[PDB]
């Protein structure tokens, strides 16, 4: 059934055209470095201008699959795949194609020692990240999503800063594969019930309970290392710390979502039955990840461990609200993870623009930087107050959010979870004030440049990202409410 | 100023000691004037009613 | 003090004296000014008073919403 | 004197973005990146100021918002 | 393309879903999802219609608020209660 | 005198490749095993019922049975 | 400000992270001691029992206690 | 002491519930005076004086009525 689309800009051209970027970028001379720096930049960004046309056209009264188009893979046509995007996944898309084009702009400076393979593999992980984002099908959902680890391996252990990347790439690599085996056995054990992996055919299908709960592990064993909840949770930091820059701001702001994406597309709407079952499970790991890992984050030495240990607390402070099952719940899920996505990335952007210069983590080092560096040094501090859930910044709203619906379903649980404020306050603000506030220290450091014109332009669709949601978040909860209220309700029929 | 042994004082300007005593005196009256309009009303004395 | 005459920040940094610090200032209130007055429109076009004042007062010189959600059962 | 008397810096201290100003007469050179990053920027205001604007509204709550405001209007004057 | 106006839907539950056996009509079950969500919506803007009630009583009636919108906030709390998919079920 | 790299500082770097490396520290000692026992195994089990009693708290307060879970 | 005290001993754990005269245990039960003032002065109030010593009767409003001003029946 | 301002008197001049009691009717004439006097205390001191010695007779009252009954627990305790 050739259900193509009738729209003009739909998702097969838009996930083309970042891998003819990196064809063409196959055969141009490693001495022509302005051209190769030019090419990759545009297809990102021509990339980011067709998705936000896609936003434009989006249809917010449906609870069906949008831009839905269809591709053939065998003649025979029993095996027959889909592509379309609803308000759950419309904005992830978005997230994607926006953060590519500043992963390029980070190493511009470098890119005469990079080379073209810098590019091509994050081209190519656009195509394959913005692919999973849109697919209707168990199987290529899985296939898509493990095809990532190759160039995420690659560009972790080449351009990483010190020799701990290579067990970093190795942890980061064997996680992620036993993960995705657990879920690769729960597609076939669903294909051979249904006999198809079509989601939307899913979605119709009538499930045990004794088989509901056994999927629902299957499917959790996979997303809980890519959430990542406790105790799987400890090859994040080694990955992202040893990861270079733009590595970082990839694995954080894209990758980490994959595990909550997976939760809202498949366990949660397809098993209704054991997903109440599993909830207190669920939300006793969540609470446990939010205590004990703040605490571990306050005690970290490392720039990156302290960020990196921070988006592990939020990761699962977005899980409470999925599993709340309510509109606030999984509506501030979404815009929690989208805010992540921006201040997170932001503030591996920080510490890149730290450690690029002077060439260390250690927070011992640095301090008394507002007297050399003042514009960093106010850039840092708003994307710290972000990292708070300060009022008036995105992750504001998605916190609250979550913590409304947690309410409304558990009231402990809610209180836990809130403690969150508390902690992570203590850790952002006391990071802060030892790298920026204070005194210099000569004999560590005594040479230094504040932000440069391709800093601080990186730093500006941030700022505007996270006010415009903190302020407003009307404009993305309004395009995502008809396909949330229509998953809280899937397998109810009161 | 007026030097006593190394250490010197300086005379206060003179429209800060004005303001100064004028300010409290100011004060001193409002409390006069005002525990004699409702001073017998606040020791129980009489009511403000009365009359 | 010697190295911060050559770090540029937004509010100046220490013992900020620009030269032309007067027309500068003054610029500044006109832009202010010119700030305020979308907002004052704005503000008086949202405003709303259900009750009448006791006694004259001057936001009834530019606001036109007083004694105006008398009907709260009909409030949508 | 610090309100009578105008300031010392003929110029402001430092240099903005951390540039050396170009020759007396000359006009900075732009780096590859900054004309398809400050086109970018302009087509996404662009998009995102009018296209955000001019779409319809389709969401869930207008719609049921007209459709409920419709049921108690006709079970009001209806008893 | 698609025309100017608000989004039109059926007002009537879908025929051929079976309350009995959801799963036995799949597109009538999804149809229903649907509609059962177009309808909690409207029960939600109901309780919003009536908030706004609610609030501009107290505001125009002030210290009298208790006697002249008793009616009303009865109404709003009734609306409330089973409203949506918060702490009330159906 | 040259380059805007740190200067390192040798105990400053021990201190730090220290703590990258604790993993080759743990010996599964008494005061771990308390440790590990209290708050990797007692404390979320604590906090598990915690949260299934409140589920069930509100099931009393509902008239309705105890919600069953995994 | 002046000097910045580089390392020259190996550094310990617990650095990063480092109410003289008077010991930690001691200053607990002193803080005990003054909040157990609070204490034995609250159940004092109770011993006390100024609400058995009323010195008017409880106030009576019109209208049944403005029951209809309140909210209630009308 | 019986009740002047009836319901309507007292919900028209917005008197605050814990002030409608039985000298409503004088708070009525204090309150009118009160705003058009921009509430200074040098003002509408004849009204003030009034309404004030009309509380404190109710508070007498009830003071007595308290006399009364404190003069009759002991009672029962003396012929217990």
């Amino acid at each position: 059934l050739e259900h193509f689309c009738e729209c003009y800009f739909n998702l097969s051209g838009l996930i083309l055209c970042p891998v003819l970027g990196s064809i063409i970028l196959l055969f141009i001379p490693n001495s022509r470095i302005r051209l190769i720096r030019l090419i990759g930049l545009c297809a990102s960004l021509i990339t980011f201008l067709y998705s936000l046309v896609l936003w434009i056209q989006f249809d917010s009264s449906t609870a069906k699959f949008q831009f839905v188009e269809s591709l053939r893979w065998l003649p025979y046509e029993n095996i027959n795949f889909y592509l379309g995007i609803d308000g759950i996944s419309l904005f992830f898309v978005i997230l994607t194609t926006f953060l590519i084009p500043i992963c390029i702009l980070v190493g511009w400076s470098g890119m005469r020692s990079y080379g073209k393979e810098y590019i091509i593999a994050f081209l190519i992980c656009e195509f394959l990240m913005i692919a999973v984002f849109c697919m209707l099908d168990l199987l290529l959902f899985y296939v898509f999503f493990e095809s990532v680890l190759i160039p995420m391996f690659i560009i972790i252990g080449v351009w990483g800063s010190r020799q701990r990347k290579i067990k970093a790439a190795y942890q980061f690599f064997l996680y992620t594969l036993l993960g995705s085996l657990f879920m690769l056995l729960a597609i076939l054990l669903i294909l051979f019930q249904t006999g198809t992996t079509d989601l939307q055919i899913l979605l119709t299908t009538e499930f045990s309970e004794r088989r509901q709960i056994f999927l629902w592990i299957a499917f959790f064993a996979s997303f809980a290392v890519k959430v990542p909840m406790v105790p799987v949770h400890i090859w994040l930091p080694e990955a992202h710390v040893e990861a270079p820059t733009a590595g970082s701001v990839i694995l954080a702001g894209i990758l980490l979502k994959f595990g909550t994406y997976g939760f809202l597309r498949f366990s949660i709407p397809m098993f209704p039955e054991a997903t109440l079952c599993f909830t207190p499970f669920i939300y006793t790991l969540s609470a446990i990840a939010i205590i004990y890992t703040s605490l571990t984050t306050l005690r970290q030495i490392d720039l990156k461990k302290i960020i990196a240990y921070s988006s592990v607390a939020h990761m699962n402070l977005v899980t409470i609200g999925m599993f709340s099952l309510n509109i606030q719940g999984i509506g501030g899920s979404i815009l929690l993870m989208l805010s992540h996505g921006l201040v997170s990335s932001a503030l591996f952007l920080c510490v890149g623009v730290l450690y690029d210069r002077h060439k260390t983590r250690l927070v011992r080092y640095y301090g008394g930087l507002v007297s050399t560096m003042p514009n960093f040094s106010t850039i840092f501090f708003f994307f710290t107050l972000a990292n708070m859930s300060l009022p008036g910044t995105s992750s504001f709203i998605g916190e609250f959010l979550i913590l409304v619906g947690a309410f409304q379903r558990n009231s402990l649980v809610a209180t836990l979870a809130a403690l969150g404020m508390i902690l992570g306050a203590a850790y952002s603000l006391w990071l802060y004030n030892r790298v920026v506030s204070g005194n210099l220290k000569p004999d560590f450091l005594h040479k230094f440049s504040d932000l440069n014109g391709r800093e601080v332009f990186i730093f500006i669709p941030f700022l505007v990202g996270l006010v415009w949601m903190g302020v407003y978040p009307k404009v993305f909860l309004d395009c995502m409410h008809t396909s949330v209220s229509n998953l809280v309700q899937h397998g109810k029929f009161h | 100023g007026i030097t006593y042994k190394g250490v010197t004082v300086h005379t206060p300007k003179t429209w800060h000691t004005v303001t100064g005593k004028g300010l409290c005196a100011v004060m001193w009256f409002w409390i006069l004037y005002r525990a004699k309009q409702d001073g017998p009303v606040v020791m129980g004395w009489r009511h403000p009613w009365d009359g | 003090g010697d190295f911060r005459a050559k770090v540029w920040s937004m509010t100046g940094g220490p013992n900020c004296r620009p030269k032309h610090w007067r027309r500068n200032t003054a610029i500044a209130m006109f832009g202010v000014f010119l700030v305020c007055i979308p907002i004052a429109k704005l503000s008086a076009k949202l405003e709303q008073r259900p009750h009448m004042p006791v006694r004259p007062i001057p936001s009834q010189i530019w606001c036109k919403n007083f004694g105006t959600k008398d009907d709260y059962e009909k409030e949508h | 004197s610090r309100w009578a008397t105008p300031g010392h810096e003929e110029r402001p201290k430092g240099y903005f973005m951390n540039r050396t100003p170009p020759a007396p007469g000359q006009s900075r050179k732009w780096e590859d990146w900054e004309l398809p990053c400050y086109i970018t920027s302009f087509l996404t205001i662009v998009i995102l100021g009018v296209g955000l604007n001019a779409k319809p509204d389709l969401s869930i709550e207008t719609w049921a918002h007209q459709k409920a405001l419709e049921r108690l209007e006709m079970e009001k004057l209806a008893t | 393309g698609r025309k100017k106006g608000l989004p039109e839907f059926e007002e009537s539950a879908p025929d051929g879903f079976d309350p009995e056996n959801p799963y036995k009509d799949p597109v009538a079950m999804v149809e229903m999802r649907e509609h059962i969500v177009r309808e909690k919506w409207i029960q939600i803007e109901k309780a919003k219609i009536l908030r706004e009630k609610v609030k501009w009583c107290y505001r125009v009636e002030g210290v009298n608020h208790y006697q002249k919108c008793r009616h009303l906030v009865q109404q709003y709390l009734d609306s409330t209660r089973g409203v949506g998919w918060g702490k009330d079920h159906r | 005198g040259g380059g805007m790299e740190t200067n390192k500082n040798k105990f400053i770097e021990d201190w730090g490749s220290a703590r990258e490396n604790l993993e080759h520290n743990f010996r599964w000692t008494r005061r771990n095993f308390a440790l590990i026992g209290i708050f990797g195994i007692a404390l979320p089990i604590i906090v598990y019922k915690g949260i299934v009693k409140d589920f069930h708290m509100q099931d009393e307060d509902a008239g309705r049975p105890h919600r069953k879970f995994l | 400000v002046g000097k910045h005290i580089v390392p020259d001993k190996p550094l310990s754990v617990n650095d990063e992270l480092m109410a003289d005269t008077v010991g930690k245990y001691e200053a607990l039960a002193w803080l005990s001691g003054g909040l157990g003032f609070f204490v034995g002065l609250g159940l004092l109030a109770v011993l006390n029992d100024k609400a058995s010593k009323v010195p008017f009767t409880p106030r009576v409003y019109p209208y049944d206690n403005l029951r209809v001003e309140l909210g209630g029946e009308p | 002491k019986k009740m002047i301002a009836t319901q309507e008197e007292m919900s028209a001049a917005k008197i605050a519930l814990g002030s409608r009691d039985m000298c409503a009717h004088l708070l009525i004439p204090l309150n009118k005076c009160r705003q058009a006097e921009f509430y200074l205390p040098w003002k509408c001191e004849d009204e003030r004086h009034v309404y004030e010695k009309c509380e404190y007779e109710l508070v007498m009252e009830r003071m007595l009525a308290m006399k009364k009954i404190r003069e009759e627990e002991a009672l029962a305790k003396q012929n217990k």
